[PDB]
């Protein structure tokens, strides 16, 4: 029955998004996950463009964290553009795992 | 003399690097050089005799390990490189002088 | 490998005495015609 | 070759070092 | 290979761990504490051996021997003070190392962290015994109070406490034991430190961002050797500023009074490094409940890993986490304040709430905040 | 109580001056080397 | 033209590390002595007549 409440989370979400500074660093959510076993496989399934692109952005952002400088206001990731490009890839990875776990009960 | 304004004005010497990574390529190309003299200079034949010593080597050189240039000998013996070559790039106002080597991704540092 | 896309092609083999002459030298090495 | 010269400065250094240091 | 010094001797290759090791580029200045942590331990050792070279481990002499060290022995005065203040620095550093594990989630290195806790508890044993060494009023009563705390254990405790002391009080036997334990502990520690290094060398360092930096690595030698050296300069500056111009400042305990086995430590307390635990301890009425919750303050650390809730091993991009992280640090500050406080109402009620806060922050608040942040990001 | 009171404070003087020469020097050394990295600039050029 | 003080210093003493060390050995010596002499003086100025050095006169040789 979410019309008021779940059309307003976008506001805390939006507030939160830019609150976490990765925003500023040129980075995108997908590029911030913890690199574990599922995430790895997922990353290994990324097409060359998608994947070279994450490499550049972490290469840009770590560059910046080294120098403690934030990117220009002009050049910052905008919440409206949430490329959850890993999500697709990540999901199955997980999906395949859970199955593999489940098939292993009896 | 109003022509005298050198059209051949020195070019400023800069010790930088430009690294352009492409793990999609099989071998590695490195050109390392320090700045040298122009075309005309006593030091400039002496340099050549010094590059004579280092030499220049290829996958196909018949003498590999018995080459006399210890650089050659070492890449021959230890499969350190595919092909290397010293050069002295003579220009008016400046130069480029050093080696250039091609090798595996796991060999760059020993070659250097 | 060197890209062979344009008009530039001009390789075809036929010399006087020597034909398909391959050399292996102690220093240099190659393949001519 | 250049070793004598260099060994000579290296010998100097150890000397003055002891002398002073010690 | 030929005549590549480093790989030639096998032993010398093992040292390239400090030169040719891939080191993250981006990297707060809170990464020098590790290296400082290790200079500390060498500093103590050195200094220590020297003190041990003129110190006597007996009830009659100990205080005298200390006192002789800082009067008739040449430069025996700085060495000793340097040694005492050293141990404040070693702890100061210690807590910086951990604060960072906590914050950037370095403890994702399951195995490396574990050894860290082991290390951390192993320095604590050493600092607890050495303080006893001089045999001052403070040392004599705190050693009694703390080891007797152990007698809270129901079936054994009592027998135990007596075996530790090697008698029914803390006379010779006890004192001689601490000396020996103090001595060898740090050598045992150094093996551990090195095993610690060993496990970390398999995965590398983490960073502010909290993302892999293999795409961005840097040779340790060129950079980080300079950084470490500079950090050591800053480290040594703090130690000497404190040693040379504020000798006991930090050493709260003024008790330079040989210990008379029947007297009154108005307000007896471990040094700064242990106040948190102390506070924690008083908050419980029952003495066994206090010991367990004294043990848990410190051991809690071994579960952090299993409390991690987010998808971002880096608190850096997570604001609610940052806020509680800091709180707990200030809570922790607050707890150290209680440590020097009289036993009374005001401090009791405060300390009580601060203990609760402290386990809440580590046990329940943070973890929730983790999920919340993850939901906000739609993760 | 503290015999070493005077030596100590003289030492503090020499440790402060010295450290006022080494902290600024060694910081320099640190920027000397690092400069390579901090001055560095990137460029990304896919075939794409 | 002449070499900047640095360049002079450079080509005389730093090119060869053997010379560079030597330098350092000798400067470590010279520097100790001025530092101490200066630094000591400085210190002793701040506590004029406070230190025995200043006060040995009262009970010395009559
Ligand atoms: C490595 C961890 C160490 C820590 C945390 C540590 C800490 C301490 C502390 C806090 C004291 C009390 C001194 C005072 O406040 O009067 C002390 C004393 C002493 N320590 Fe250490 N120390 C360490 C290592 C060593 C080592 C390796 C040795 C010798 C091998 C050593 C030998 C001594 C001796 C003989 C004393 C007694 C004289 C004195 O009070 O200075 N310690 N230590
Ligand atoms: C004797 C005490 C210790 C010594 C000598 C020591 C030494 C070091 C050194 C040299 C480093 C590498 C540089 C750095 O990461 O800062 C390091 C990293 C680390 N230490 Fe320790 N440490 C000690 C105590 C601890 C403690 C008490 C913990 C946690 C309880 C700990 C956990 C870690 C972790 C998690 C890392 C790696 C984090 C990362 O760089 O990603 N260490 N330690």
């Amino acid at each position: 029955a979410v019309s008021a409440s779940s059309r307003w989370l976008e506001g805390i979400r939006k507030w939160y998004y830019n609150a976490a500074g990765f925003n500023k660093l040129g980075l995108m959510r997908d590029d911030t996950i913890h690199e574990n076993d599922d995430v790895k496989e997922a990353i290994r399934r990324l097409p060359e463009n998608l994947y070279d692109d994450r490499v550049f952005r972490i290469k840009r952002a770590l560059d910046l964290s080294m120098r403690q400088q934030i990117l220009p206001k002009e050049q910052w990731t905008k919440y409206e553009e949430d490329k959850s490009y890993l999500e697709p890839y990540l999901k199955e990875v997980i999906r395949e795992r859970k199955e593999r776990e489940e098939w292993a009960k009896k | 003399d109003e022509d005298a304004v050198p059209t051949l004005s020195p070019c400023r010497f800069t010790g930088s690097q430009i690294c352009h990574r492409e793990d999609g390529l099989p071998l590695a190309h490195v050109a390392i050089a320090v700045e040298g003299p122009g075309w005309a200079h006593p030091d400039n034949v002496a340099l050549q005799v010094a590059n004579a010593i280092i030499g220049h080597y290829d996958c196909t050189y018949g003498g590999g390990a018995h080459l006399s240039s210890p650089l050659a000998s070492i890449a021959a013996t230890n499969k350190l490189c595919q092909s290397f070559q010293t050069f002295n790039i003579c220009y008016a106002d400046t130069g480029l002088l050093g080696a250039h080597f091609v090798c595996d991704h796991m060999s760059i540092d020993d070659m250097m | 490998k060197r890209s062979v896309l344009c008009r530039e092609s001009l390789r075809g083999q036929a010399a006087g005495r020597p034909l398909v002459a391959s050399v292996s030298l102690n220093v240099p090495a190659s393949v001519r015609y | 070759r250049n070793w004598v010269p260099t060994a000579q400065l290296w010998g100097a250094v150890g000397a003055v070092g002891l002398v002073s240091a010690t | 290979m030929t005549n590549i010094r480093k790989s030639h001797p096998l032993m010398k290759i093992v040292n390239n761990a400090f030169i040719d090791l891939p080191a993250p580029s981006n990297i707060s200045s809170w990464w020098n504490f590790g290296s400082l942590l290790g200079i500390c331990l060498i500093l103590q050792i050195l200094t220590g051996l020297f003190l041990a070279m003129h110190y006597t481990s007996d009830t009659t002499t100990a205080f005298s021997s200390v006192t002789h060290i800082c009067r008739d022995v040449n430069y025996g005065w700085i060495i000793r003070y340097m040694h005492a203040n050293g141990a404040s620095m070693f702890f100061i550093c210690l807590y910086m190392h951990v604060g960072r594990g906590l914050y950037y989630g370095s403890y994702t290195f399951l195995e490396t962290w574990n050894i860290g806790v082991i290390l951390l508890l192993t320095v604590m044993a050493t600092a607890f015994m050495g303080y006893v060494l001089p045999w001052g009023q403070m040392s004599f009563w705190g050693a009694t109070v703390i080891t007797n705390l152990l007698s809270a254990i129901p079936y054994i405790g009592t027998n135990l406490v007596e075996w530790i002391w090697g008698g029914f009080s803390v006379d010779k036997a006890t004192l001689t034991r601490f000396f020996a334990f103090h001595f060898i502990l740090p050598f045992i520690i150094m093996a551990i430190a090195m095993v610690h290094l060993l496990f970390l060398h398999e995965t590398g360092s983490n960073n502010p961002t909290g993302i892999s930096s293999d795409v961005d690595k840097i040779p340790f030698h060129p950079y980080y050797t300079i950084k470490d050296i500079l950090g050591a300069l800053l480290l040594i500056l703090a130690l000497m500023l404190l040693v040379l111009f504020a000798p006991d400042l930090l050493g709260d305990p003024d008790n330079y009074t040989p210990a008379n086995p029947l007297n009154t430590p108005p307000h007896i307390k471990p040094e700064w490094y242990f106040l948190f635990a102390y506070a924690i301890l008083r908050s419980i009425p029952n003495k066994l409940g206090g010991v367990l919750a004294l043990a848990f303050s410190i051991l809690i650390l071994a579960l952090i890993p299993l409390l991690h809730t987010s998808k971002q091993r880096s608190m850096m991009f997570r604001p609610l986490s940052q806020c509680l992280f800091w709180a707990l640090v200030a809570d922790l500050l607050t707890l150290t304040w209680i440590g020097g406080q009289p036993v009374e109402h005001p401090y009791i009620t405060i300390g009580q709430l601060a203990s609760v806060l402290y386990f809440l922050l580590i046990l329940v608040l943070m973890p929730t905040a983790g999920t919340i942040e993850n939901k906000l990001l739609k993760w | 109580a503290e015999p070493e009171h005077d030596h100590r404070k003289r030492m503090g003087l020499k440790m402060l001056l010295m450290m006022g020469l080494l902290l600024p020097l060694v910081y320099a050394m640190k920027r000397h080397k690092w400069s390579v990295l901090k001055s560095r600039k990137l460029a990304y050029r896919p075939p794409k | 033209v002449a070499p900047t003080l640095t360049a002079r210093l450079y080509s005389l003493l730093f090119r060869r590390t053997s010379t560079f060390a030597l330098t350092i050995v000798v400067g470590a010596l010279f520097f100790e002595r001025a530092f101490d002499q200066g630094a000591d003086a400085i210190y002793e100025h701040i506590n004029e007549g406070k230190l025995w050095k200043h006060i040995k006169h009262k009970y010395e040789n009559k």
